[PDB]
């Protein structure tokens, strides 16, 4: 996995691969790692998939709640508080690893979360097996006061930094971009840099060529 | 030793076009020991297709609570569950158990009654879902089937070809792997019909 | 008035009352008398057992509590049983935790406190037993009378029960002669068993009727009954 | 600290009433009018906003709510019950159904656990009944658009069309009149401005008047894009100037 | 939950004489088919006939009730039914028997009687149902937890006049199709409407499923029951 | 003496007598408050009365800095003022606490009057015989004005005023934002926010204060503090020397 | 290691257990019943830890005997496997878990057919023409495998049952001291005394 | 308990405060930099051992409390009070600031008042001590009600103690030192048995005074005691 | 980690270095490690990340809880806060955390709550992995009672040598001046304090 997070001067822009792994295996060629917790406050996750997820889905149910409740906008600070919180009293056992990016009343935000529970503010970030590779990225490109044009060539460029050089990333990369006045944007396949070649051959087989024991229709209805 | 490897076991799961096709194995073992040659993983709740693989034990008693909980949502709701609705039934009933879990691979297979698209997905022993359009897999040979499925697979398969395709892929899988094969079933899946086939098998 | 507020513990009369407090004081006024007093050196209890019937046995209104303390009690005697296995556990807990004797100041304080949270909780009733604690602490000999309104008092010399008020005015009369009575244990129970023969409409205290209890410098808490009274009779 | 009250505060008569139910629903009847209308591509809900004071900020007080993105509530009697009431009705949306199925719950089924809660007010050991009847309307795709009333006693029924509050009665005389089953969204908005009339005092206008549907989505509304099988809330609070733009013609 | 010095308790019967004021419900069993037929509570024009069920609710795929009472009771009942039956086909792998749910159901409602303060639930069932044991069953339910088995029976109003009509015109040969006869006249006889039109009903079936050799529910729609009350005669 | 006057159960008439009897209590003390918006600012003016002379004065108060950004000011006997006030003060450390920015006025509002419902519907809790009145500038709404009362009322207000001669007060304010049109005090300083309170106070009331008399808190952006009566003598001498 | 056969033929089910209760390098006992019959129609046979084994069996029989005085009905063998391998799964996500595995051979008489299935301790549950539990399958498996038809009479099962503990006898390590064979039909549950020198 | 009146009234309040009126009287006195509490003992019998039915509780070191009423209900508010105060300190490691004390005692009488299977107090208490920043005085009622004072007094003589209170305050605006404030307090326990003159009474004094006690809690006993006495006596006739 | 606070002639000064690391990589080069917990009360934290925050946070929450009832803690209040947490916590919790605060009676003062739960009040405080490499120079370079420019320089050179030697410690300087004033933030950079 690599996840990334890079600030501009009107807001902010997380990327992620999409390629998920069971062991040396890739399961999903092709899957979102970009997760919304509300309209405007996103989230990547690098760890046990199935603990990001969940805790993603936790915290928004009840980010919603409160958006409700109060009758204002989530703010990014809630999110962060109310992760940090719940992944704490888990003492880790929860492997979340998230990078929380989005926008609100009072402006932009960029987190990353570990799964113990300690938070980090910054103006770049990046998170998973293939985070080295991206922060060499941001390392050498990164400058104060980035156009969106640049922060989405930066972020797409640090994902592809572990797309060819990770072997825990690969495929193709989202981006999401969430800007101070306007409505976020989810860029699904921003970049399809992996399509796989026409193969040698086609494995279609004559049909008949399964030797069937027996058989029956199968009752659907009632 | 490993849970997920005392019984044996295998389910694969693919989309063609206006179809589905899921199937399975059908040997039940104790490690080395072949016990049982009609141990069928593949369940149905209305037109929802659920392969399990995985501790026998686990199969079981998934299956009598996806029935348990499928009939009271068609009690309540008065319809059948739709394939997506219930993938995320699977997957919250799972990460429930997040620290406990069941031993299990499961696989959802079916197709969207309003929508006819057909639809598949994967999870992993905590319900963490694995949205693919063209192929899942799971169980002891889940290597051999990825393998299988990677090569033979081709998108938009008619019904008749389809049934060849996820055929050939499980018995060649089933037949590198020690705690798999004993028999096969495999189901095609079409909006108005669904078709059982047992098929012929190396016994060994 | 007396009317809707007699109906638990937990309601004030238009005059500030308490009834189930006041009623659970009753139920002490037709408890068998019992006398207490004290000179510097010693404390005892004077009481008059009750029979239920000529066949039956007198019922003990003296309990020991510890080594150094014990009670007399006059209203329900099973209120009595409660508050002193109480009592006993405190000074037990004393001993164990701190190698330390029971004041029997503190005694009258943790009494005072259990009878009080009977007087404010719903669906329970006060206790209705009136007690006369004695005890010889690292500050000399002590008296106390405990209401189940919780009221605590240190007194040289008292009596509770029926009839009580001729013993009390006896006491009251002869304080500077008994406050002195220092190193004399038989002198001080003559005093205390004259004491209570001013509360006597009944008859004449027979070897049954009769229970002493003294505790003093160099004397545990020790219960006298039957034989051992005759020589005060 | 701790109750004693833990016996049933509504309990049958000789007669066979549930006392402290029908007392509620004598709240219900002094309350302000409300009304939903059922059209074939979608509800509309209305209701008159009786400010307490004219330095209090009517705008600060909504009485029409939204449960889930397809659904939103209006109620008739004491506002304080309703607004816990709709607390818990978002709540058990989560809870109970978002949670499991990774969906909001289709109107009835919502409508249901509102009305269970409403039940064990009316069951459980030292409580009265909440006093208040809501109106519900949403959008769900298999079910479609649909209005239920939810009484006092937890009891729900769906409806084409009626009011609750204190012209009930006239009005919905005024809406059997009125109402057929090929009334576009349009028609319907007016035909509840017009029975709303009867019932207001004051000044009738965007200002006084609280009105919203459950229509199409409005993908304006989102807060992202990006997804397309996400197009956004069916429910639309219309603003004061979008009302006083329907009274003009009306 | 106490006794009255007649040996009665009060809260129970004034739940029964609640019950006497709801929508009759009828029951009627025959030797391949089971009825229910109930009158819904005095309704308006605007009600949604097509989306309502009041009275008549699916508690499996072999059992099902009528309703006499509060409808928010009911449905809490029916819930815990629900959810019974669920529990016994995961831990047998069969379906309930009619008798057991039933006999759980009451014992529930019997609880309330005997112990924890609460109100009881205002609620009479009809239980209509199938299995390999009895066949067709019909019992009935009260507040006060007491449960019978019957041929023919209803609850709600008018139960006198209407058992009285029962016992008169049923015949233990009956098929289904006179049993539908029975249950509407009953309930023509005995409404306090002008006319027993379809708005006002809701009607089911239990029978041997078309041609099969098994169990099928049939709740009908409001235009099925228009059909079935011109076939008997009554529009 | 039935029981649908002595705990909160429905009176035939669909009434919670227990709930009106509550509203009687927030007049036991016979002391009127009022609140304005000002541009960037919240005042809350409340009658100040010592009786007795033994009374320590500075001790005698019905305004309470709920956090760093609220004050409230209470209508009602003192004990169940300072029930509230605790309440409200943990509950906006405990907002703070889990959701990481500082709980709004309206938002602290709603839920003390959500508790105030509570006590209407529950029968082993008596209501809390008190009105509360929220203040803040909220980051996001600007000067606010939240007040609550015994049946868990809450709204918002443009002004208010509350107390046994709460009338007086309303309609001299209704008059003046009818003049003025717009919803808030134009005036850039609190200072002279609180003196134009003060003054319609005066005119409200038809009274006359002193330092003494009287007890203020103001609210701006991020402190809400109230004045020591040094602070209100210079406010009464600005009003003085014009009016 | 404690024999546990079943075999299923047309028109019964046949149960035999191993005799001999072991602790440590003594034999306590050649004449252990390891069985409890929960209804006329269903017998259960038992093997595994030590205490376990008897209080579970003796638990189930007290449960299934509660339900037929209740219902005043026998609950068909499927039930009853079905009912016996929840308690399994229950167990093995314990503190405790029961360490038993069991056959169950019942008659039903709703369908007039013979069942067998066999439950491990962990609540796997299949439905079988014969089984085994422990290292018993090894053998007789293979064994059945071969010489095991569906159309068998009682007398030609007792055959194929003689054929399986002459094998065990011939080539399992331990001493089990013979069997306790059971017969399950229409006519219920009898035990052939006879076995040890048939 | 719980039940308002009609016009918003508790009835159970007003009689929890008839048994407070029919107490013996009790008061406090805040001089220049402390505090003097002081109490009519009614000796009901000769047999009352003198200097031995202690009515004046210390709270931690720094804290002093006296009451009229059900002294039971005294003492169990002053058990309260040391937990709260023990709690504080464990906490926050400063023991408790009076006015911080004094909302503690004032939640908890408070919530008395608030529940149909309780009743109020039957108790008004004066206390009070010096804390980081100088000397308070404070009087409690059954309501949960609380106020700073400069002098309170409460109890059977409440009156008459109240009128010579305010005439100190009117002869010494300019802050009565610690020990005027203890004279003064015998003083003013004399003038307000008059009421109960048919019995015999026992008088009891304590203060909390910085440049006396060194901010802690003490009993004025021996030559102090005595001296104050004197002059209470002398005052009187 | 780097961590230290210094009490001086007109308050308190706290200093650190914004290096946090797993393993030997650096997660973070600019982290801000000094955390308010009142208006003029700060720490330092040194040990888990996770145990620190989530502390510091409790403990803010018990200082405005505080602040809103009883007026402002004192500095020993919040070390007490902290200390109780720590102690009472032991066997879940790897904390080392410094307290500095200012106020106008007591002035500035410095408590340093180590590993066991214990509390020190001190002229001046060190912790962090990188303390130890500068035990000697504190020591010998502290003097009471200094200015604030003199203490700044002593932070500065202490630090400075705590990052020379410390691979765990590094990036910039940050600080924090707690006098009556008010609150200063300062930063120094690389270029400064090496070539120092
Ligand atoms: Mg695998
Ligand atoms: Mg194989
Ligand atoms: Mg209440
Ligand atoms: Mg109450
Ligand atoms: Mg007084
Ligand atoms: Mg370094």
């Amino acid at each position: 996995t690599t996840i990334v997070g890079v600030k501009f001067n009107n807001g902010v822009v997380i990327a992620a691969d999409t390629r998920s792994t069971q062991g040396p295996i890739v399961a999903d060629k092709n899957c979102a790692k970009l997760h919304r917790i509300s309209p405007k406050i996103w989230c990547a996750g690098a760890g046990t998939a199935a603990d990001t997820e969940a805790v993603t889905q936790l915290i928004g149910s009840n980010i919603e709640l409160h958006s409700l409740y109060t009758s204002r906008e989530p703010r990014v600070v809630s999110a962060l508080q109310m992760l940090k919180q719940h992944l704490f009293k888990y003492q880790g056992h929860i492997g979340a690893y998230l990078i929380v990016a989005g926008v609100d009343p009072t402006g932009s935000h960029l987190f990353s979360i570990h799964a113990h529970g300690s938070t980090d503010v910054g103006y770049y970030l990046s998170l998973g097996s293939g985070s080295l590779a991206a922060m060499a990225v941001l390392e050498s490109h990164w400058k104060q006061d980035l156009t969106k044009e640049e922060a989405i060539k930066l972020a797409s460029d640090a994902i592809q930094a572990g797309i060819w050089n990770d072997l825990g990333s690969g495929s193709n990369v989202d981006v999401c971009v969430m800007e101070i006045g306007k409505d976020a944007e989810y860029l699904r396949n921003y970049l399809t840099p992996n399509v796989r070649e026409e193969k040698q051959k086609s494995y279609k087989f004559p049909r008949g060529t399964t030797a069937v024991l027996k058989e029956s229709i199968v009752n659907i209805c009632d | 030793s490993d849970p997920s490897s005392i019984n044996g076991g295998i389910v694969v799961a693919m989309t063609g076009k206006d179809c589905v096709a899921i199937a399975c194995d059908l040997r039940l073992g104790s490690q080395s020991l072949g016990v049982s040659n009609k141990f069928e993983k593949i369940f149905h709740y209305g037109h929802v297709f659920l392969g399990i693989t995985g501790l026998a034990t686990d199969v079981t008693t998934l299956n009598e609570m996806f029935r348990y909980k499928t009939n009271l949502y068609k009690l309540k709701e008065e319809r059948a569950i739709e394939p997506e609705t219930f993938t995320q039934l699977v997957s919250s009933s799972l990460y429930e158990r997040r620290f406990g879990p069941y031993f299990v691979g499961p696989v959802v297979a079916g197709i969207n009654s309003k929508s006819g698209k057909p639809f598949i997905a994967g999870f992993d022993l905590i319900g963490c879902i694995d949205e693919a359009k063209d192929f899942i897999v799971s169980g002891t040979a889940s290597d051999q089937l990825f393998g299988m499925c990677e090569s033979l697979y081709e998108p938009n398969l008619e019904p008749e070809d389809l049934f060849e395709t996820i055929s050939q892929a499980l018995l060649n899988a089933a037949d590198r792997d020690a705690l798999s094969g004993w028999g096969a079933v495999v189901y095609i899946i079409k909006k108005d019909e669904v078709v059982k086939r047992y098929l012929k098998m190396r016994q060994d | 008035f007396r009317n809707n507020y007699d109906g638990d513990t937990v309601t004030f009369s238009p005059t500030g009352r308490l009834f189930q407090v006041e009623y659970a004081l009753e139920a002490i006024k037709q408890g068998s008398v019992t006398v207490g007093l004290r000179s510097n050196t010693h404390a005892v209890l004077v009481a008059l057992k009750r029979n239920a019937d000529e066949l039956s046995s007198y019922q003990k209104k003296i309990i020991k509590c510890d080594e150094h303390m014990g009670l007399s009690l006059a209203g329900l005697a099973p209120d009595a049983r409660v508050l002193s296995n109480y009592l006993r556990q405190q000074c037990n807990y004393s001993s164990l935790v701190f190698n330390r004797k029971l004041a029997v100041e503190r005694a009258g304080h943790l009494l005072c406190d259990k009878a009080q949270k009977n007087t404010q909780s719903y669906g329970g009733r006060p206790y209705g037993v009136g007690l006369l604690i004695i005890g010889y602490d690292k500050s000399g000999a002590h008296l106390l009378e405990f209401q189940p309104s919780g009221n605590v008092t240190e007194l040289y010399g008292t009596a509770i029960g029926a009839r009580s008020q001729g013993a009390k005015t006896y006491l009251e009369r002869t304080l500077d002669t008994f406050i002195k009575i220092d190193g004399n244990p038989d002198e001080l129970i003559k005093a205390g068993v004259e004491a209570i023969s001013q509360s006597l409409r009944d008859e004449s205290l027979t070897v049954d009727n009769l229970s002493i209890a003294i505790v003093g410098k160099d004397t545990p808490f020790t219960i006298y009954d039957g034989e051992a009274v005759a020589k005060y009779i | 600290m701790t109750d004693r009250y833990s016996f049933s505060l509504t309990t049958f008569s000789p007669s066979g009433k549930l006392g402290q139910i029908d007392y509620a629903l004598t709240a219900v009847k002094q309350g302000v009018t409300s009304l939903g209308i059922k059209a074939t591509n979608g509800v509309v809900i209305a209701t008159e906003k009786k400010s307490s004071s004219p330095l209090a900020m009517s705008e600060t007080l909504s009485k029409v709510s939204l449960l889930t993105p397809d659904i939103g509530a209006v109620y008739s009697g004491m506002g304080p019950d309703y607004r816990v009431l709709v607390d818990k009705s978002r709540k058990v949306a989560h809870t109970s159904y978002k949670r499991i199925y990774g969906e909001y719950p289709p109107t009835k089924l919502l409508v249901s656990e509102v009305a269970k809660i409403m039940q064990e007010a009316t069951q459980s050991g030292g409580v009265r009944p909440f006093g208040v009847s809501l109106l519900i309307a949403g959008h769900d795709e298999f079910n479609g658009f649909s209005l239920y009333q939810v009484d006092p006693s937890g009891s729900y029924f769906p409806w084409k069309a009626t009011a609750i509050g204190k012209g009930s009665v006239a009005a919905k005389t005024f809406l059997e009149k009125r109402w057929n089953d090929e009334l576009e969204l349009e028609d319907a908005i007016h035909i509840a401005l017009l029975t709303l009339k009867e019932s207001v005092e004051g000044e009738f206008n965007g200002d006084t008047i609280e009105l919203a549907i459950i229509g199409d989505e409005n993908p304006d509304l989102l807060g992202y894009t990006g997804i397309p099988t996400d197009k956004g809330p069916r429910f639309r609070k219309l603003t004061s100037q979008e009302i006083n733009d329907r009274l003009e013609a009306l | 939950t106490i006794f009255s010095p007649e040996g009665r308790l009060y809260q129970v019967e004034y739940a029964l004489e609640s019950i006497s004021h709801a929508g009759t419900a009828i029951g009627i069993m025959a030797s391949d088919g089971i009825v229910l037929a109930a009158e819904r509570k005095v309704t308006s024009t605007l009600l949604e006939q097509d989306t309502s069920t009041e009275k008549l609710y699916k508690l499996n795929d072999k059992i099902a009730v009528a309703v006499a009472g509060l409808t928010a009771d009911a449905e809490i009942l029916i819930n815990t039914a629900r959810i019974h039956a669920q529990n016994y086909l995961k831990t047998y792998n069969e379906d309930i028997p009619v008798e057991i749910l039933v006999r759980r159901l009451s014992d529930i409602k019997q609880g309330y009687t005997q112990h924890g303060g609460l109100r009881p639930f205002g609620v009479s069932f009809i239980y209509a149902g199938y299995d390999d044991r009895y066949g067709y069953q019909l019992y009935t339910s009260n507040p006060s937890g007491n449960y019978t088995g019957w041929k023919a029976i209803s609850v709600g109003a008018n139960t006198s006049a209407a058992q009285t009509l029962l016992q008169m015109d049923y015949k233990d040969d009956m098929k289904v199709d006179d049993a539908i006869e029975l249950a509407l006249k009953t309930l023509s006889k005995t409404t306090d409407s002008s006319a027993l039109t379809y708005d006002r009903l809701e009607f089911a079936t239990i029978r041997k499923g078309a041609n099969d050799g098994e169990v099928y529910q049939k709740i009908f729609k409001p235009q099925e029951i228009k059909d079935i009350l011109v076939k008997t005669g009554i529009t | 003496a039935g029981y649908d006057r002595h705990i909160t159960i429905f009176s035939p008439e669909g009434r919670l007598y227990q709930v009106e009897y509550a509203f009687k209590a927030t007049n036991q003390t016979n002391i009127n408050s009022l609140a304005v918006r000002g541009k960037d600012c919240t005042v809350v003016i409340s009658q100040k009365k010592v009786p007795d002379k033994l009374l320590d004065p500075t001790t005698v108060s019905y305004i309470f800095c709920i956090s760093r950004t609220i004050g409230m000011v209470v209508n009602g006997p003192i004990p169940d003022a300072r029930n509230a006030a605790l309440r409200a003060k943990a509950e906006a450390a405990e907002f703070r606490y889990k959701y990481g920015y500082d709980m709004p006025c309206d938002v602290l509002a709603k839920r003390m009057a959500n508790l105030s419902q509570i006590y209407t519907q529950r029968a082993y809790m008596r209501p809390l015989g008190v009105i509360l009145t929220f203040v803040s500038v909220d980051e996001e709404l600007g000067p606010s004005i939240y007040k609550t009362d015994p049946a868990g009322y809450y709204v918002g207000y443009k002004a208010t005023a509350t107390g046994p001669k709460q009338q007086e007060i309303t309609t001299n304010l209704e008059n003046h934002f009818k003049k003025s049109k717009i919803d808030h005090i134009n005036e850039e300083s609190w200072e002279k926010v609180v003196e134009f309170a003060i003054t319609h106070m005066i005119d409200a009331l038809g009274t006359e204060f002193s330092k003494n008399d009287l007890e203020v808190g103001v609210a701006t952006k991020d402190k809400f503090f109230t004045l020591s009566a040094e602070n209100i003598e210079e406010r009464l001498v600005a009003i003085a020397e014009q009016d | 290691m404690d024999i546990i056969l079943g075999i299923r033929v047309q028109d019964s089910v046949i149960l035999a257990s191993s005799k001999a209760v072991t602790r440590g390098i003594s034999v306590l006992k050649d004449s252990d019943d390891k069985t409890r019959q929960l209804s006329p129609h269903t017998l259960m046979s038992f093997a595994g830890e030590a205490g376990d084994t008897v209080q579970f069996a003796e638990y189930i029989q007290a449960n299934i005997q509660l339900y037929s005085i209740r219902e005043d009905y026998e609950l068909s063998p499927q039930a009853v496997s079905s009912f016996v391998r929840q308690e399994l799964a229950k167990s093995i996500r314990s503190r405790r878990p029961y360490q038993v595995n069991v056959l169950i051979g019942g008659y039903d008489k709703k369908k007039n057919k013979p069942e067998l299935y066999q439950i491990d301790y962990l609540g796997t549950k299949v439905e079988l023409p014969y089984g085994a539990h422990g290292y018993s399958g090894f053998y007789t498996f293979s064994l059945l495998d071969h010489h095991y038809r569906p159309d068998m009479t009682t007398e030609e099962g007792l055959d194929l049952l003689k054929l399986c503990v002459q094998e065990l006898e011939k080539r399992m390590p331990m001493d089990f001291k013979g069997v306790i064979v059971k017969i399950v039909d229409k006519d219920g549950i009898r035990q052939v005394d006879d076995f040890q020198a048939q | 308990n719980s039940v308002f009146s009609p016009d918003g009234r508790n009835f159970q309040v007003e009689y929890a405060v008839k048994a407070v009126e029919n107490g013996t009287t009790s008061i406090g006195i805040k001089c220049n930099d402390g505090v003097v509490f002081a109490v009519e003992k009614l000796i009901t019998s000769k047999l009352l051992v003198p200097q031995k039915n202690v009515k004046i509780q210390v709270v931690d070191r720094h804290i002093g409390c006296v009451y009229s009423g059900l002294i039971p209900d005294g003492r169990h508010l002053v058990n309260r009070g040391r937990e709260e105060a023990a709690s504080f300190k464990k906490l926050y490691k400063t023991p408790i600031p009076i006015p911080a004390f004094a909302d503690r005692l004032g939640q908890y009488v408070q919530a008395h008042t608030l529940y149909n299977s309780v009743r109020p107090f039957g108790v008004s208490t004066i206390f009070g001590g010096v804390d980081k920043n100088g000397a308070h005085l404070y009087m409690l009622e059954p309501s949960g009600s609380y106020w700073g004072y400069k002098g309170a007094a409460t109890g059977k003589g409440r009156q008459s103690a109240k009128a010579e209170l305010e005439k100190l305050v009117d002869h010494h605006p300019e802050g009565l030192s610690a020990r005027e404030a203890v004279k003064q307090a015998a003083k003013i326990i004399y003038l307000a048995h008059e009421d109960n003159k048919e019995k015999d009474f026992e008088l009891e004094i304590s203060w909390c005074s910085l440049s006396e006690t060194n901010g802690l809690h003490k009993f004025v006993k021996g030559d102090l005691l005595q001296e104050a006495i004197d002059f209470a006596q002398k005052e009187i006739n | 980690t780097s961590i230290m606070a210094v009490t001086f002639k007109d308050g308190v000064i706290l200093g650190a270095d914004s290096r946090t690391t797993t393993g030997a990589y650096i997660a973070n080069r600019v982290t801000d490690k000094l955390t308010r917990v009142h208006d003029k009360i700060w720490c330092c934290r040194s040990g888990s990340a996770a145990d620190t925050q989530a502390i510091a946070d409790i403990v803010q929450y018990h200082l405005e809880l505080y602040t809103s009832q009883y007026g402002t803690p004192s500095t020993e209040t919040a070390a007490s806060v902290f200390k109780e947490l720590c102690y009472e916590n032991k066997d879940n919790l790897t904390a080392g955390i410094i307290v500095a605060g200012y106020d106008d009676k007591n002035k500035g003062e410095v408590y340093t709550i180590p590993l066991g739960g214990s509390v020190h009040k001190l002229p001046y405080a060190i912790a962090g992995s990188g303390s130890t490499f500068i035990y000697g120079y504190c020591d010998k370079n502290f003097r009471e009672n200094m200015s604030k420019e003199e203490t700044v320089d002593f932070i500065k050179h202490s630090l400075s040598q705590a990052i020379k030697w410390d691979g765990s410690s590094g990036g910039v300087i940050r600080m924090v001046v707690l006098t009556a004033a008010g609150v200063e933030r300062l930063i120094f950079y690389p270029d400064e304090y090496e070539q120092l």
